[PDB]
RNA sequence: ACCAAAGCUAGCUCAACAUACUAAACAAAUACAAAAAUACACCAAAAUAAAAUAAAACAUUCACCUAACAUUAAAGUAUAGGAGAUAGAAAUUUUUAUCCUGACGCUAUAGAGAUAGUACCGUAAGGGAAAGAUGAAAGAAUAAAAUAAAAGUAAAAAAAAGCAAAGAUUACCCCUUCUACCUUUUGCAUAAUGGUUUAACCAGAAAAAAUCUAACAAAGAGAACUUUAGCUAGAUACCCCGAAACCAGACGAGCUACCCAUGAGCAGUUUAAAAGAACCAACUCAUCUAUGUGGCAAAAUAGUGAGAAGACUUGUAGGUAGAGGUGAAAAGCCUAACGAGCCUGGUGAUAGCUGGUUGUCCGAGAAAGAAUUUUAGUUCAACCUUAAAAAUACCCCAAAAACCCUAAAUUCCAAUGUAUUUUUAAGAGAUAGUCUAAAAAGGUACAGCUUUUUAGAAACGGAUACAACCUUGACUAGAGAGUAAAAUCUUAAUACUACCAUAGUAGGCCUAAAAGCAGCCAUCAAUUGAGAAAGCGUUAAAGCUCAACAAAUUCACCAACAUAAUCCCAAAAACUAAUAACAAACUCCUAGCCCAAUACCGGACUAAUCUAUUGAAACAUAGAAGCAAUAAUGUUAAUAUGAGUAACAAGAAGCCUUUCUC
RNA sequence: GUUUACCAAAAACAUCACCUCUAGCAUUACUAGUAUUAGAGGCAAUGCCUGCCCAGUGACACCAGUUUAACGGCCGCGGUAUUCUGACCGUGCAAAGGUAGCAUAAUCACUUGUUCUCCAAAUAAGGACUUGUAUGAAUGGCCACACGAGGGUUUUACUGUCUCUUACUUCCAAUCAGUGAAAUUAACCUUCCCGUGAAGAGGCGGGAAUAAAAAAAUAAGACGAGAAGACCCUAUGGAGCUUUAAUU
RNA sequence: UCGGAGUACAAAAAACCCUCCGAGUGAUUUUAAUCUAGACAAACCAGUCAAAAUAACCAUAACAUCACUUAUUGAUCCAAAAUUUUGAUCAACGGAACAAGUUACCCUAGGGAUAACAGCGCAAUCCUGUUCUAGAGUUCCUAUCGACAAUAGGGUUUACGACCUCGAUGUUGGAUCAGGACACCCAAAUGGUGCAACCGCUAUUAAAGGUUCGUUUGUUCAACGAUUAAAGUCCUACGUGAUCUGAGUUCAGACCGGAGCAAUCCAGGUCGGUUUCUAUCUAUUAUAAAUUUCUCCCAGUACGAAAGGACAAGAGAAAUGGGACCAACCUCACAAACGCGUCUCAGAGAUAAUUAAUGAUUUAAUCUUAACCUAAUUAACUCAUAAUAAAUCCAGCCCUAGAACAGGGCACA
RNA sequence: AGUAAGGUCAGCUAAAUAAGCUAUCGGGCCCAUACCCCGAAAAUGUUGGUUAUACCCUUCCCGUACUACCA
């Protein structure tokens, strides 16, 4: 007969995990791309529009499982939680950034 | 090549051979 | 020993200088149909060049391409361009005369086409060759000297067996071992392409950025420019053959289509007929068949056919010319090829397409991700080569990477083992893939099938033969040695035989009839022993047999499956001792010059020419190029094979030229 | 009568006839003519006929409009007389809805339609039946005389066409004498069978056969020789023809 | 062209004319600024995030939101608008500023990279055999058949793949010559039967020989007439065109119906239409030792209620095929050749299925991949037998011998 | 096979404002029937989705239509 379906092709969007555990990353470098919430950003990592990771300090990528505790204006999320038993505690992954180099430190500048 | 399920008792490999008649059972003596 | 071989002149090429540029010969005849002494004339003319190509198509555009007055610079700058391809100035600057001119140009397939625009092929425009060799004297031809070396033959035919050879051997064969060579492909002995063989000739060319060497250096360069180690100079580079076509200008209607002039043919026979009537010749066409098919003939011969007083055949001569002529349209004919002639010029047209690409040796060495009138090609990325800089590359433990279920396993990373990797500067090839194992998809859970991902291979050994399977780190020499993969695979299977039967009772029900034996229901009971029945049978009965008596005691689940076409296919073998033996490009042993390869890239040497200096029985160091041919249905010339084969011709006798036979 | 000179001589073209169309006129065609003339075409004598349609296109008028012997066109759905058929009726769209005629034809397929005659036997031939839903009226329909190196069938007569080949002559042929060519050719010391293999082996593998040469024959193979396949596809390769392609 | 899920199971990437969903924009207001560290992604062009800093506003305020949120989109040049900015189903979506048909009148460069014919692969389709019995067969599975299903093999058909050939592997049917297989049509032997006999049905064994002549169609096929012991199936480049045929397919001409405005097209029909080769090599160029039908007879017997009606054995005559010959007839204008005419044509061994005797494992029985002996029994095949037979005159002439070369005669002829 | 394409009252058409004609049903006119006049009833093939429906899309079913070519 005829082929009916079309549009099947498109090329992926590399969407993974860039930086393993141990890595030494600088201020600015994507931690991680995503298409979905798979990793949570943690400590010293902020969050694109376009749900990326990206560190904010330069230090060491570590990842880590944590709890969840949900923004209570987010009504989907607080649903979730409202309808657990007692007895259970929702579990997320997360990747934080050790801090690595010190804020600053004191120079002698004038001895007058 | 063929599927890896057929209907005519797919011919192995002639090194699998070698390996299917020197694991055979010997029954005790 | 024939055929052959050798020679160095003829002359030519590129310049320079240079008079200033249609030669030589013109007695007579030369534009009547040229080379024919002699009569009232006409005479003459101009209209931009177009296209093949490039833009990977093609419409605007496409250098030089008729007419520039040059050189050093401004400058490949300003500008002009489907602003794409490519095209491209000027203002303003520079330039000292005459001699010193000859040759790292050829030597008869070279150099002009040339001994010559002559032979010869074309009606015409036009195309256009091959061909020379003695010596001082050939007024030394019983003449002399020289290589006797190409293919092809002769001297001298052949004796089983095989890509014609090698290993050898006392010995040519006999033995053993080897699937011609290039091109093209995933893969060719392939029955895929090309070559009969020999000689001669025939195909890589450019310097912006770069690397190597050198001069001078914050400056370099013999003006005009470039400069934050640069500038100047040298060296290292990118082919040949081929279309159908397109445009312009010439020459062709002596063949043929049609027409205008001027002529010439149609006998007999039948009819008041010279009626596009009738029979049949000359004459003109060419229906059917057979010979012929490199033929007698680039369209014919033999037989047979149609018209034959007309819209008919035919001679001479003239007219219409390619964007056209002509046509009783067959897209016919216009000089043996006309969906539009031929010749020259544009022209070395242009081809992603096919074929070809010439010395030795050595080093490293790639199967495809992305766009594309693009998948027969290119330009990037990856990979790779040459040179250079730098520090980390592979393997990689623990930790770490998602939420319903989910395998083999990946990513990332210290140690450790080992030398690899990155960056910078130059680069081309490749971008048409085949099978095996593994995870899947389409299909017939078909294909030597097709589409992706991971891995492997492309032995001169093994699986008899064998691209993909297995053994293997591809050097040279030896008449040494140890080993690896590996050589005939299993079963071809099933005997089950004694003896013996009587009670209630046709159990109830059911049915036409149901007596162990359609069905329903129940399944008790005599006898030591025997089921209200396990099978057969009867319309229903009867009857046979099997369970139970006794007798008696090898063992007894199961395991059976047709055939193809030229002629079956090593020969053969059940026991003398087997973790044997024989067996490679592997690995030891003795010496070394100390490890394979297709496209692309790197390096070292070198045959033969000329020139600058050496050399002086034929070379050395350098500088230059028409610098190397087993392959283009290659060119010219010469040789074979087919083959002494296909095919060709003269009537007889005699007294020789006269009589006979047709 | 004419045509594809060199594979088609015909059913193609031409042709008398009929019809449509354009032109009122002078020194080189038409024409030394003047609408009973002359050109641009269609269709094919004669005979009987040539039906309906200007909506579209084209032409004319160049305005309304007029023209089909101009290019072209010339219909569905449903019901209805016991059954069948459908005179008739409802409804819709059109510029009109295929009229006369002929017909399984040279006429898509169904197709060897059905039937009769011809034959011992008929996918042939002739005559009828006939929606041919794709026949059809000057892109002409239909009928007939004569004619035809056109195409098909039948009877009669003849015969080597054939059952079934044979005899004898000439040109070829083979031997002798003379002259002496061509396509072709990698090298060949050039076998058969099965198997293998770029999938059809003289050459590989396993086996068989095997003194060497010459002359005369038959054509199975050498994927025989001949023409860089005419079929098919590809090429940002050509050309001829047509137009409602683009530019002009 | 762009996005999501599976193929792609766990970092990324990953294909098909593969399986399923979508997008070529709306709704709303929170109308979303400037400037810069560092990165993901990637051939390139493109796409994405983003701290700090500045401005805006709670006076130390930057993610527009929702619809699977992921896709909702277009490069230069060029054009228009104020200079801020905008412009394509350029959808062939990395986009030529603007361009369709047909070629069977075709041409050129190439491809077996790519089709038609043939081989090969494979076995869907096709063919052959077996396993399993529900049932058909009055009762009765398997005399003859056998649904739903199982399994093995053949390589004939139409397909599928595109692996060898497009610097050519010539293509249907006939004519000639046939080579081979057995899954046998006839001829021979035999088992079973719903086999009395006759005529049949079915199964096993055997391939030496044989398998007709005509009307229509180009036909293979098929229908029909007549006959035969039977008019087998199939392979062989669906054998065979360097042997022939060209009617059909399959060029250029021409009509009819249809499609197209046309040029032209139609596995739709009809009429016409060049069939080349001188053989180099391989291969090859005569032994025989028959086969079938019909008639008569057995016999109107066997067998059957009757109707019907045999086999074996015996005898004879023909036909085809192999190999020969002219007395006659016939072809016949040579003394010969020739058919339409005449002549001749064979014994023994040996077997397959199947049938029977003796007999053990199993003291019965039982034809025995139990032994010994022995019997009835297809065709091939093998052989008896028959043909061939002298080594070494050969110039010349003749010949019923012959292409050449050989061979037989030449004393009485 | 593929593609194209349609279904609406009993029937045929136009619109989706489900209308018009006819048929069918009831009544009137006539001696009766028909004509004629008057009144009433009647449907979107099917499943799902289209804010909600209908004209749309989708599924199911019937039937219609074109093409099937070069060797
Ligand atoms: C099929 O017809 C084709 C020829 C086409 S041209 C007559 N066959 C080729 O072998
Ligand atoms: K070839
Ligand atoms: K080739
Ligand atoms: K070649
Ligand atoms: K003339
Ligand atoms: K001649
Ligand atoms: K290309
Ligand atoms: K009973
Ligand atoms: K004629
Ligand atoms: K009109
Ligand atoms: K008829
Ligand atoms: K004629
Ligand atoms: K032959
Ligand atoms: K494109
Ligand atoms: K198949
Ligand atoms: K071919
Ligand atoms: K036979
Ligand atoms: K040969
Ligand atoms: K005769
Ligand atoms: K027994
Ligand atoms: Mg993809
Ligand atoms: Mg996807
Ligand atoms: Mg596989
Ligand atoms: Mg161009
Ligand atoms: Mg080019
Ligand atoms: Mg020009
Ligand atoms: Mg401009
Ligand atoms: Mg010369
Ligand atoms: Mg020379
Ligand atoms: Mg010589
Ligand atoms: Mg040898
Ligand atoms: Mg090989
Ligand atoms: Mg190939
Ligand atoms: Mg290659
Ligand atoms: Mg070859
Ligand atoms: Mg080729
Ligand atoms: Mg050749
Ligand atoms: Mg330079
Ligand atoms: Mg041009
Ligand atoms: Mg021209
Ligand atoms: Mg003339
Ligand atoms: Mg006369
Ligand atoms: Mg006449
Ligand atoms: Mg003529
Ligand atoms: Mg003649
Ligand atoms: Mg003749
Ligand atoms: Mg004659
Ligand atoms: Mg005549
Ligand atoms: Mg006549
Ligand atoms: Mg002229
Ligand atoms: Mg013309
Ligand atoms: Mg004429
Ligand atoms: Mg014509
Ligand atoms: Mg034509
Ligand atoms: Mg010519
Ligand atoms: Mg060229
Ligand atoms: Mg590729
Ligand atoms: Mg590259
Ligand atoms: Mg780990
Ligand atoms: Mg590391
Ligand atoms: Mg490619
Ligand atoms: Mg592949
Ligand atoms: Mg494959
Ligand atoms: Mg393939
Ligand atoms: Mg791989
Ligand atoms: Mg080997
Ligand atoms: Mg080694
Ligand atoms: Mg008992
Ligand atoms: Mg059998
Ligand atoms: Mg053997
Ligand atoms: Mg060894
Ligand atoms: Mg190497
Ligand atoms: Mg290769
Ligand atoms: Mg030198
Ligand atoms: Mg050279
Ligand atoms: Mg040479
Ligand atoms: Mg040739
Ligand atoms: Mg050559
Ligand atoms: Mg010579
Ligand atoms: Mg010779
Ligand atoms: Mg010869
Ligand atoms: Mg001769
Ligand atoms: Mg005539
Ligand atoms: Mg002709
Ligand atoms: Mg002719
Ligand atoms: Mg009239
Ligand atoms: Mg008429
Ligand atoms: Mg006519
Ligand atoms: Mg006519
Ligand atoms: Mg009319
Ligand atoms: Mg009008
Ligand atoms: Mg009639
Ligand atoms: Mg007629
Ligand atoms: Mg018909
Ligand atoms: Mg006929
Ligand atoms: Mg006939
Ligand atoms: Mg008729
Ligand atoms: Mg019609
Ligand atoms: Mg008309
Ligand atoms: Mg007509
Ligand atoms: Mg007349
Ligand atoms: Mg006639
Ligand atoms: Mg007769
Ligand atoms: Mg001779
Ligand atoms: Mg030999
Ligand atoms: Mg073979
Ligand atoms: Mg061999
Ligand atoms: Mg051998
Ligand atoms: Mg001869
Ligand atoms: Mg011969
Ligand atoms: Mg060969
Ligand atoms: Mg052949
Ligand atoms: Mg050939
Ligand atoms: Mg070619
Ligand atoms: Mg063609
Ligand atoms: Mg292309
Ligand atoms: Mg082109
Ligand atoms: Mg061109
Ligand atoms: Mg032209
Ligand atoms: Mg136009
Ligand atoms: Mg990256
Ligand atoms: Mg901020
Ligand atoms: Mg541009
Ligand atoms: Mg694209
Ligand atoms: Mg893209
Ligand atoms: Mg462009
Ligand atoms: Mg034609
Ligand atoms: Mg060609
Ligand atoms: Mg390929
Ligand atoms: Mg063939
Ligand atoms: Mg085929
Ligand atoms: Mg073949
Ligand atoms: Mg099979
Ligand atoms: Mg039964
Ligand atoms: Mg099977
Ligand atoms: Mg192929
Ligand atoms: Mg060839
Ligand atoms: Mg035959
Ligand atoms: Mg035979
Ligand atoms: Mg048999
Ligand atoms: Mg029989
Ligand atoms: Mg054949
Ligand atoms: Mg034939
Ligand atoms: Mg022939
Ligand atoms: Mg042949
Ligand atoms: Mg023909
Ligand atoms: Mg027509
Ligand atoms: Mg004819
Ligand atoms: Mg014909
Ligand atoms: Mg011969
Ligand atoms: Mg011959
Ligand atoms: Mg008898
Ligand atoms: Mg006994
Ligand atoms: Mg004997
Ligand atoms: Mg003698």
């Amino acid at each position: 007969g005829s082929s009916k379906n079309l549009g099947g092709k498109s090329p992926g969007k590399r969407f993974g995990i860039k930086k393993m555990e141990g890595h030494y990353v600088h201020a600015g470098n994507i931690l991680a791309t995503q298409r979905h919430f798979r990793w949570h950003p943690g400590a010293h990592v902020g969050l694109g529009k376009n749900k990326c990771l990206y560190a904010l300090e330069e230090g060491v990528v570590r990842y880590t499982k944590e709890v969840y505790v949900p923004n209570p204006s987010n009504s989907e999320a607080v649903d979730l939680v409202t309808r657990l038993p007692q007895g259970a505690v929702l579990y997320k992954t997360f990747v934080h950034v050790v801090p690595a180099k010190p804020e600053g430190t004191f120079k002698l500048v004038a001895m007058l | 090549g063929s599927k890896a399920v057929t209907r005519h008792r797919r011919v192995m490999h002639f090194e699998r051979q070698k390996l299917m008649a020197v694991t055979e059972y010997i029954p005790p003596k």
